[PDB]
């Protein structure tokens, strides 16, 4: 169980005497007991990749093997922490050593043992009782926004001995002791998972519910369902930021995680900095956004070992809560930084390489992340249905989708949010190409579009044509200069200017843009296309006729109906009531279908 | 309203169609060339890395055999 | 997506899940068509088969094994034990039980059911006041809570009463209000209380000591 | 049978990512599957891939994670991978590895088949003869697939190539002027793209004829490579050994190929052209030329392979090498998407180059000819048109190009446009046609021979 | 001059070759932009 | 204390390049150093690359001409480079590898730093916000920079980045509503860079607070590799430690970044693109996140490293993984040069990203944050316009393309040229943003919110 260094390599280290051991083992390599697992085993001899600087590790030194792969200790106390790649608190490590610095070979354990939290059993699983994996026996009260629920850890089964009192616990005591073949296992409240395991469920269901963002491009065009899988191209300003903060703050989802792969230090202290300050309203109350969220910080100067590991510890959170019951939303900041670091480590292993220097199995790697989410029904007597959403981040070299992983991003996800550098130039925000990007859950929507909204579907139809049409006519308008249209063409470049700067474009920084919730982004959309309607009718209907009616004359006839539709983003929710602004905007209605009666 | 609507008709084909003639011989041919010259590299740096590659299977094959 | 052994372990949990639901449903047998109904895996529990035993019943065949249609019925007793718990106090009638049972076994997906969201609009509102500060929206919501727990009890949760709907809406309506709102507090409940048949809709079902705390509330909202 | 006892080694010289190496093993097989069992118990799947003397080299299909190089045991079956085959099959949904996941039992073989199995000589090729209707018109009166032709669906990401190919799979079959089969088979798709493919084919009524196999993009990369050699496996057994046609839609080719690269790399191959193996030709020549009729029997095999062109472009080794090696095209579009047109197929850059023997009197009816070729050039001249009116203007037009302006509109809007539950058969589609063209006079037809115009024009 | 100068890259592919379509769009449109000015030339000429 | 004496090998294994092979080493040490007594007495020092038994290879700074393979001394220091640094290093002139030049003594060990980097607990990194007001308008007014910030230039060969870099130094400073110390490090840099930068420093009176780490383009290409890393060791001890501000100058990332492609080659390394080692992101990450402020210290690293970028584009492997690590950039272009305009640096491909955090109403104006978007968007636009005039003519605009090419002629020459001895403030800069917006209608500044324009646009 101890073996010994053989030589070192950058991250990389091989090892002598270890016969017996396993791939993907947790490993500790010389006298500070670096972190870092076996890759490939060859004879007695280990192929090590080190979480750690290699720096100092000399020939001989020790490897002590232990039986574990990577894993993260998953139990009360992970909602407000933040973790580095491999599940390491900052927040106990910076108190616990008083230092700026991180130390080589530190050992904090993810879960703090010396907090008293309050279980409260399921005061219905007396002794003598059959359980099974996924099981649900208590409850500790984290605080006011999530409760946490203590599961049996999968792959566990047996009848109950013992079941501890309603009371205060460690995280170190036995909380439920079941046995099963004559074997007594003692449980906490913190059970161990590895990374690269992926957590079982009954069945994985279809996504039928939207999650609903406060972007509108968004939500009336591509929209993202809970338990969806989407991607995000990174670009600044574009809203990147604007949406990781909305999606934690508005969404509907109960528990949100962002992980970190290869984050820029000032990038990353400005996520820790707003982390703790940014707030939101629950129930009449404001409460911290911390109490329902749990970051994974790992900037790009990690070890690409934690550069890789960061997404597994990242999912495996997510899953872990997802089995709650809970809504979970995971966003990453880059998967890009992710490839690079599975090319950096294909590289340094020495093994084939495919594209642009990425191993052959990129797309392996990234589907078994992007596959890991969905609605469920979960395991446990309790019947319980969850979800994880994940949203991904490909970096863009370029508008060109052969980059590897722009790629194998498209092929996994189900919708692709892609956003265009002319209208990032342009400082159009949110910035999103709208004619590229696409999502696969209409048909799953559609149904609860219909019984909800009914209007949406047939809004969402008639959008995406005169956003099209629109394309299609820049391109001859550029060539020449309006000198012949028809009188619809005129009237669909002027509705699509009208939707591109009033519909699509919002400030995310303004009180009134924060968030737009959805039952205002259809009526602002009813109202437009309603115009488009009437306005098309108006000039065919009295077109080859006496009193033709033109697109000027409707603009000077009825000019103040387009400022009203102009200043419908500026309503303010929240601050203003959902009563008025339904009020208002069927106010709108009439008085755009008062003046066109009154032209015609 | 024909001699004054037709020499502007003149006017209107000449630029239009001078401009044609540039898009046709100017404009096309030298996107066509750049596109060619594009090609032409990126299977010029695919072969650099073709090179590399081969002889990193080379030298692997060779410390195998000095293993054996 | 679960291993042969994860399967039928999965199968012994939920049987033993659906006895332990009828004991804390039903705990004196009074629902007979409900207990028989869920015969075929209650003959493995009330008695000491051990685990490792009903396990190899399961892998045999001997117990119930289909993992789906045993999750389809403990979902439908879950949930109508839900509706039974989630009022402690306003107790209901056994015909309403086995009546709304019925309902709830015959509904083609329960989960996804307007009685389901119902049950958990209930839940939603009564966590909520289980930690609350006795504050003039909390007394508020309390109030109104009661009623409608008392309502479902005498009423069913399946039956699209006027009484019930009209509270879940205000009654989240008033939840998800803002705190320091005070005027639109006392506005949604007077609101309320106003417009409804009873002269004293909060009579009997509530305590003299929440009246009393409602008319001082009141009082201190509007004597200033 | 062989009857001869298995031989499990614990006998391994190392671990080196998805590939474990064996020492002393007694003549081992190229190919040969073999099955590993962990310290804790997890069995798991592999295949050889080289065997250099006495050290096999084993790739493991699940990861191979927590495999050592002390207790691990692997066990030989002395074959190599051959898949069961019966017609009970039909109508059972499978994995990659063939296995049953539709809760039924294993598949109760009537033989065994290697799953790579021969060419077809070509002595015995029959050259395709009547048609294969689809149901949807863009693909029906445009661009028919012959029995026995091998037709691909290029498409950019997003568009929706998983929904027409679900459509196809529900309303395929014979023109019917009880023998048909379907053999549906996704390569690296997604979870909920997985769930459409399955649900929708039972929902409808279809599955009885429809053998479905999926891949998922979380399964073993080396199963995707077998998965479509199953899927036409089976084609195989159900067309030409029992006499039925079978239509097989190879979904995500791409994907395929992307997991074929994965194999190179882990046999230490030199990546050819864009990274892709140089052998990516005749491995896709392996797979798409398993079809077609043969002499003698009354069976038939056709293939629609679905590509996802990377980044768009034809170009691409994918779409290109398929293309150099199949007869035609479908080509679904983007702007015709954009636009909400479903299915958006383009009928300009498709072709069909099996049409002249598809369809005809005999197998379709007598006018089908005549009326694509008259719809193709007026679908031509209506973008035409359009293309000159944003520059002339409305006023500027004469009626023969507002006659093509309305054949343009009402033919996507009708003919295109279909929606995923109307089922149109070759005579509806036809009879549709003839509605546009009766739009134009006679004299404009100049396609349509003057006897075809005076028995079908009117009326 | 004899190109546009732009570093070869896969990118370079796309923009190019977009480039490409848009003036080999433009030459059409404004082809038969001329040809609808011949006509009315020659037409106003008969005239 | 390690009182231990050290071993002195002769056992040279062989010399491969800058690397040199020993064997029969006891316990190696990775990452140690080794210095080498060459047969006629030069010492040269290098540090351990890779161990592996009783073989270790030494990577060597100075050079391995004159190395033989049976007298030449090894002696293994036993530890890793830790560097002396002293607050006194200001006002120094250093080599490559951190030995006086000045006639100065050898800096006096004040402490020990290991040059590898200490990582920096993201928990105590505190976030910047102040404002560096560089004097120059393109970065004061749009791409402004905030102190702890890492905001590479960007420029291709014969360029001018050495006078932007050499003028932000010496105007250096914070908006007002004391000063920065530098440490250069000279990678590659030739000798007539090198007097210009020591020249400027003396001629404006900073040599006080500034220490200068020379590796000439004539030095070693291997000493180069750890030069930035003693540079940045001296900085961290200065700013952590000593409380100061230190403005940290990078003068070549690309000649590094062929150093350790030099050393990647010699090691017969797996090479990514263009040939650099498929760790360059690592080894640029390592350098470059060495910046910013901790809790607990009122001392700050901002780094601005400089980037030539081999034929004159961005996404070269080089300025690529940098651009992904560093926080946006100042790209110094060419087409500006060549129309005698300075600082010729182009507003586009420039981006900031700690800008819109640094300014705004409390850092610098309250419309800072509107008129850079507003400019930036206008910009944008007219060489758009420029691209369409060069095809259609100047008799071919309309009414706007001319206001935006009149803009953006007026923008060069009133707002991106300054001269290198002149510097404007913030406000300054931002009062003619303000002339150059108002050259449009108020209705065509649509990025700008109405109460802003109302406030300054009529002004």
């Amino acid at each position: 169980t101890f073996g010994y260094v053989h030589g070192v390599s950058g991250p990389v280290v091989t090892a002598c005497d270890m016969a017996g051991a396993a791939m993907y083992e947790l490993v500790r390599v010389g006298h500070s007991e670096l972190v870092g697992e076996i890759i490939r085993l060859e004879g007695d001899m280990a192929t090590i990749q080190v979480y750690e600087e290699t720096s100092g590790v000399s020939v001989g030194d020790p490897v002590l093997r232990t039986g574990k792969p990577l894993s993260v200790e998953l139990g009360p106390g992970i909602m407000g922490a933040i973790f580095d790649g491999i599940q390491r608190p900052l927040s106990d490590i910076s108190s616990q050593t008083q230092s700026i610095y991180i130390p080589r070979g530190v050992n904090v354990s993810a879960l703090s043992r010396d907090i008293k939290w309050e279980f409260i059993p399921s005061k219905n699983l007396r002794v003598g009782s059959h359980i099974t994996g996924g099981d649900i026996y208590g409850i500790v009260n984290e605080n006011s926004l999530i409760k946490h629920k203590i599961m049996l850890p999968p792959r566990s089964r047996g009848s109950v001995t013992y079941i501890a009192p309603p009371g205060n616990y460690d995280a170190s005591d036995v909380v439920l002791e079941l046995e099963f073949e004559g074997v007594k296992e003692k449980l906490s409240m913190v059970q161990v998972w590895p990374v690269r395991q992926v957590r079982p469920v009954t069945e994985k269901l279809p996504a039928n519910h939207p999650l609903l963002t406060g972007q509108r491009v968004l939500d009336a065009l591509f929209p993202c369902v809970q338990g969806g899988t989407t991607a995000i191209p990174g670009a600044f300003g574009c809203g990147k930021t604007v949406i990781s903060q909305s999606l934690s703050k508005y969404s509907n989802s109960d528990v949100i995680i962002y992980v970190g792969c290869g984050e820029r230090g000032n990038e990353m202290s400005e996520v820790l900095r707003d982390f703790p300050e940014l707030t939101m309203e629950v129930d009449g109350k404001v409460e911290s956004i911390m109490k329902r969220t749990a970051l994974v910080a790992n900037t790009s100067n990690m070890p690409v070992a934690a550069r890789e590991a960061s997404i597994y510890t990242g999912i495996t959170l997510s899953e872990y809560f997802r089995d709650m019951g809970y809504h979970v939303s995971m966003m990453a900041d880059s998967t890009s930084r992710w490839a690079e670091a599975l090319r950096e480590i294909s590289g340094r292993l020495a093994e084939m390489p495919a594209d642009s220097g990425y191993p052959a199995y990129l797309g392996a790697r990234l589907a078994s992340f992007y596959e890991r989410a969905g609605r469920v029904k979960c395991l446990g007597n309790p019947e319980r249905e969850g979800s994880v959403s994940i949203v991904g981040a490909v970096s863009p070299p370029g508008g060109d989708f052969s980059d590897p992983v722009t790629s194998a991003t498209l092929g996994i996800v189900q919708v692709f949010w892609g956003l265009d550098k002319k209208l990032a130039q342009r400082k159009h925000f949110p910035s999103v190409n709208w004619l590229i990007s696409y999502s696969k859950y209409m048909r799953a929507l559609d149904e609860y579009y219909d019984k909800h909204f009914t209007e949406f579907v047939p809004l969402r139809t008639k959008a995406k044509e005169i956003l099209q049409e629109e394309e299609d006519l820049a391109e001859i308008v550029q060539l020449v200069g309006k000198a012949s249209l028809a009188e619809t063409d005129k009237i669909t470049l002027e509705v699509a200017k009208l939707i591109k700067d009033d519909f699509l474009q919002q400030n995310g920084y303004t009180p009134y843009d924060r968030f737009c919730p959805f039952y205002k982004t259809v009526g602002m959309l009813s109202n437009m296309i309603s115009f488009y309607d009437m306005a098309r009718r108006a000039v065919e209907t009295t077109a080859q006729s006496d009193n033709k009616i033109t697109w000027s004359i409707i603009r000077e006839h009825m000019g103040e109906i387009l400022y009203k539709l102009s200043s419908m983003k500026f309503k303010d929710p929240v601050k203003d009531g959902e009563a008025k602004i339904k009020a208002d905007y069927a106010q709108l209605l009439e008085d755009m279908q008062n003046a066109f009666r009154s032209l015609e | 309203s024909l001699q004054t609507s037709f020499v502007t008709l003149d006017e209107a084909i000449k630029i239009t169609n001078r401009r044609v003639n540039a898009i046709e011989h100017v404009i096309i041919p030298r996107i066509e060339r750049t596109l060619a010259y594009i090609i032409t590299e990126l299977d010029e740096r695919e072969r650099e890395e073709f090179y590399r590659l081969k002889k990193i299977q080379e030298k692997k094959k060779i410390i195998k055999e000095k293993s054996e | 997506g679960l291993t042969s052994e994860q399967y039928h372990s999965q199968v012994v949990g939920k049987i033993g899940y659906i006895a332990r639901c009828m004991q804390t449903i039903d705990p004196e047998n009074n629902l007979k068509k409900i207990r028989e109904d869920y015969q075929d895996v209650l003959i493995w529990a009330e008695k000491n088969y051990r685990f490792e035993e009903i396990l190899e019943a399961s892998k045999s065949g001997k117990c119930p094994n289909d993992l789906d249609a045993l999750s389809r019925r403990s979902l439908i007793l879950q949930e109508l034990l839900r509706l039974v718990s989630s009022i402690s106090p306003f107790k209901m009638k056994l015909d309403l039980i086995e009546s709304q049972y019925e309902k709830m076994k015959q509904h083609v997906n329960l989960w996804k059911s307007d009685y389901h969201v119902k049950l958990n609009q209930l839940n939603q509102l009564t966590d909520y006041l289980k930690n609350a500060a006795p504050t003039p929206k909390n007394n508020f919501l309390r109030a109104m809570t009661s009623v409608l727990q008392m309502q479902i009890a005498q009423y069913g949760i399946t039956e699209d009463n006027e009484g019930i709907n009209q509270l879940f809406k205000l009654g989240l309506h008033l939840l998800a209000m803002a705190n320091e709102k005070i005027d639109e507090q006392y506005h949604l409940f007077k609101g309320y209380v106003k417009d409804q048949p009873e002269e004293s809709p909060f009579e009997g079902i509530l305590p003299a000591e929440d009246q009393k705390i409602l008319v001082k509330t009141m009082i201190d909202y509007a004597m200033p | 049978y062989l009857s001869q006892p298995r031989l499990t080694y614990k006998t391994v010289s190392g671990v080196n990512g998805p590939l474990v190496i064996l020492d002393h093993v007694k003549f081992p097989r190229y190919a040969e599957i073999v099955h590993l069992t962990l310290p804790d118990g997890t069995k798991r799947s592999g295949q050889v891939l080289e065997v250099s003397g006495s050290k096999a080299v084993v790739q493991v299909f699940e990861g191979t994670s927590g495999i050592d190089a002390k207790k691990t045991s692997c066990e030989f079956t002395g074959d190599i991978l051959r898949t069961p085959v019966s017609e009970d099959m039909l109508g059972r949904v499978f994995n990659g590895s063939g296995k049953p996941i539709d809760r039924g039992p294993v598949v109760l073989a009537e033989d065994f088949l290697d799953i790579m199995g021969q060419p077809i000589n070509p002595q015995c090729r029959i050259y395709p003869e009547e048609m294969i209707q689809t149901g949807i018109s863009a693909i029906d009166g445009m661009n028919s697939i012959a029995r026995g032709q091998k037709i691909p669906i290029f498409s950019a990401a997003g568009l929706p190539h998983n929904e027409i190919a679900a459509q196809i799979c529900r309303q395929a079959g014979l023109v019917k002027k009880e023998n048909f089969a379907i053999v549906f088979a996704a390569m690296g798709v997604n979870m909920e793209t997985a769930r459409f493919f399955k649900s929708d084919f039972e929902e409808n009524g279809s599955m009885d004829n429809v053998c479905l196999f999926l891949n998922l993009a979380n399964d073993p990369t080396i199963e995707r490579i077998i998965t479509p050699r199953l899927a036409l496996t089976t084609a195989e057994f159900l067309a030409y050994q029992c006499e039925k046609h079978v239509l097989v839609i190879l979904t995500d080719m791409s994907s395929y190929a992307e997991a074929l690269r994965e194999v190179s790399a882990a046999r230490e191959e030199v990546p050819g052209r864009r990274g892709f193996p140089g052998y990516m030709y005749t491995d896709l020549a392996t797979i798409y030329e398993r079809a077609g009729r043969v002499e003698g029997r009354n069976g038939s095999i056709t293939q629609i392979p679905i590509l996802t062109m990377p980044n768009d472009d034809i170009t691409h080794p994918i779409p290109d090498l398929t293309g150099y090696i199949t007869e035609g095209q479908i080509y679904v579009d983007r702007q015709l998407h954009n636009r909400q047109i479903y299915p958006p197929i383009n009928v300009l850059p498709s072709l069909s180059r099996l049409m002249k023997s598809a369809i005809g009197e005999g197998m379709t009816r007598k006018d089908h000819a005549d009326v694509s070729n008259q719809l193709y050039a007026c679908y031509a001249i209506g973008k035409d048109v359009q293309a000159m009116k944003a520059v002339v203007g409305e006023e500027a037009l004469t009626s023969d190009d507002l006659l093509y302006l309305e054949f343009l509109q009402k033919f996507e809007k009708n003919f295109i446009t279909q929606g995923p539950y109307e089922n149109r058969t070759v005579y509806e589609t036809l009879d549709i046609g003839w509605q546009l063209l009766r739009i134009f006079p006679k004299e404009m037809l100049k396609r349509i021979p003057q006897s075809t115009l005076s028995e079908f024009y009117p009326r | 001059k004899d190109r546009i100068e732009i570093f070869p890259s896969r990118m370079a592919q796309t923009i190019m070759k977009a480039r490409l379509k848009g003036a080999q769009t433009g030459r059409n449109l404004l082809k038969k932009k001329s040809d609808a000015l011949t006509l009315r030339f020659r037409q106003i000429l008969k005239k």
